[PDB]
C-alpha cells in the first residue's frame, strides 16, 4: 500500500520559481531516502537530488547547483523539491522515488515541469483528409493535425474512445516559435469512408482546451 | 542526459548490459527497467535477471529474453558524494523486415484560410526504426523546414510509425506547385516518393 503522490509540476519563466510536493502514503519520509529523479522528453534519467532518513542530509546533483532544494514535512510526510533560477534545460518530468535498503523499489507518477518564455495556448486543430491518395489497396489513412499549443501535454482520442485500432498519436514535436504540435492519425478501411464517422477528440488540460474535429474526405 | 542507445533481440536470446563506471571501486549498483509512459522499476536480480561486478563495471544479464522484458534500462551507480544514471539501453523486438506504406497530406482549406500551411508525410508500419524522409519542393530538396517524430514499438506488428511536418509561410507554399516526400527504408528496394501538385 505504499504510494507516492507528486504535484506542483507547470510552466514557468526562465528564472522563475517553482516547488515540486511528494506525498507519501503507506510509509513515512523519516524512514526512508527520498530520491528526486527527471527525465527530459526522449532522454534518460537524470538524477537531481536526495535527502537521508533521521537526519535529513541533503545531496544535489552539479546541475542543480545552489538553484534546487530538497527537503521533507515529517508531519504532513510529504518531501518537497524547491526550484529556484529555472533554466530551459530543466524542462522534464520530475519524479520523486522511495529508496529501501536495494534501490529505489517506490515511484511516484511524475510532474511535468515546463520552463519557457512561451505562453500558455490552446491548440488549432485541422483535418488530414483522406482521398485517393491517402488510400491504396483497400485501407485509407485520416487523422488530425494539433498545431501550436504551449505547453504540453495534449491528449487525443477517437470517436470518443471507441477507436483504437490502427491510431497512431506521435510524440509532440517542439517547433522553433516555441509553440507545440502533434499528429494523430488512424488507417482504416477505404469503404468506410462513405459509412463511418471519424472525429478526433482534443483535449489540452493547461488551456482548459476541448476541441473535435470531424475528419471527412 | 543523452538518447538511450538500442539493442534489437528476439525472445530467449541472452542480453548483458554494461554500466558505464567512473572513480568506482567503491561503489554499489542498482537497475532499473522502464516502459513508455510509465515510471521506472526497481529490477530485482540475483533469476531471470543476474548480476555481477567485472573489474570497475558492472553487469546485469538477462538469462533467457521474454516479451515483457523489452524495455530501456538504467544502471544507478552510487557512492561517496556521487549518483548517476547511465545512459540507458532500449531493448526492442526484432522481426522482419518491414517496408512502410508512405500517405502525403496537403494543408487543409482550413489551416489556409487561416494564414498557414503545413504538409504532412506519413509512413505507417515499418521496421526498422531507421528511415529517412527527403522533402522536395519544386524538386528542390528542402532542409531546416520540417520537423519529425516516431511512435513507440507498435504492440502488433512491432513496427514504428513516422509522420513528417514540413513548415511553410501561405504566401510561400501558394507560390510552388509541387511538394513531394521521398521516403528511403530497408525494405525499400528504390525511393518511394508521394506527390501532389497544389490546388489539384
Ligand atoms: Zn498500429
Amino acid at each position: 500500500e505504499v504510494q507516492l503522490v507528486e504535484s506542483g509540476g507547470g510552466l514557468v519563466q526562465p528564472g522563475g520559481s517553482l516547488r515540486l510536493s511528494c506525498a507519501a502514503s503507506g510509509f513515512n519520509v523519516y524512514y526512508y531516502y527520498i530520491h528526486w529523479v527527471r527525465q527530459a522528453p526522449g532522454k534518460g534519467l537524470e538524477w537531481v537530488a536526495s535527502i537521508s532518513p533521521y537526519y535529513g542530509y541533503t545531496s544535489y546533483a552539479d546541475s542543480v547547483k545552489g538553484r534546487f532544494t530538497i527537503s521533507a514535512d515529517t508531519s504532513k510526510n510529504t518531501a518537497y523539491l524547491q526550484m529556484n533560477s529555472l533554466r530551459a534545460e530543466d524542462t522534464a518530468v520530475y519524479y520523486c522515488a522511495r529508496w529501501s535498503y536495494s534501490g529505489m523499489d517506490y515511484w511516484g507518477q511524475g510532474t511535468l515541469v515546463t520552463v519557457s518564455s512561451a505562453s500558455t495556448k490552446g491548440p488549432s486543430v485541422f483535418p488530414l483528409a483522406p482521398s485517393s491518395k491517402s488510400t491504396s489497396g483497400g485501407t485509407a489513412a485520416l487523422g488530425c493535425l494539433v498545431k501550436d499549443y504551449f505547453p504540453e501535454p495534449v491528449t487525443v482520442s477517437w470517436n470518443s474512445g471507441a477507436l483504437t485500432s490502427g491510431v497512431h498519436t506521435f510524440p509532440a514535436v517542439l517547433q522553433s516559435s516555441g509553440l507545440y504540435s502533434l499528429s494523430s492519425v488512424v488507417t482504416v478501411p477505404s469503404s468506410s469512408l462513405g459509412t463511418q464517422t471519424y472525429i478526433c477528440n482534443v483535449n489540452h488540460k493547461p488551456s482548459n482546451t476541448k476541441v473535435d474535429k470531424k475528419v471527412e474526405p | 542526459t543523452q538518447s538511450p542507445s538500442s539493442l534489437s533481440a528476439s525472445v530467449g536470446d541472452r542480453v548483458t548490459i554494461t554500466c558505464r563506471a567512473s572513480q568506482s571501486v567503491s561503489s554499489a549498483v542498482a537497475w532499473y527497467q522502464q516502459k513508455p509512459g510509465k515510471a521506472p522499476k526497481l529490477l530485482i536480480y540475483s533469476s531471470r535477471f543476474s548480476g555481477s561486478r567485472s573489474g570497475t563495471d558492472f553487469t546485469l544479464t538477462i538469462s533467457s529474453l521474454q516479451p515483457e522484458d523489452f524495455a530501456t534500462y538504467y544502471c544507478q551507480q552510487y557512492s561517496y558524494s556521487l549518483v548517476t544514471f547511465g545512459q540507458g539501453t532500449k531493448v526492442e523486438i526484432k522481426r522482419t523486415v518491414a517496408a512502410p506504406s508512405v500517405f502525403i497530406f496537403p494543408p487543409s482549406d482550413s489551416q489556409l484560410k487561416s494564414g498557414t500551411a503545413s504538409v504532412v508525410c506519413l509512413l505507417n508500419n515499418f521496421y526498422p526504426r531507421e528511415a529517412k524522409v527527403q522533402w522536395k519542393v519544386d524538386n528542390a530538396l528542402q532542409s531546416g523546414n520540417s520537423q519529425e517524430s516516431v511512435t513507440e514499438q507498435d504492440s502488433k506488428d512491432s513496427t514504428y510509425s513516422l509522420s513528417s511536418t514540413l513548415t511553410l509561410s501561405k504566401a510561400d507554399y501558394e507560390k510552388h506547385k509541387v511538394y513531394a516526400c521521398e521516403v528511403t527504408h530497408q525494405g525499400l528496394s528504390s525511393p518511394v516518393t508521394k506527390s501532389f501538385n497544389r490546388g489539384e
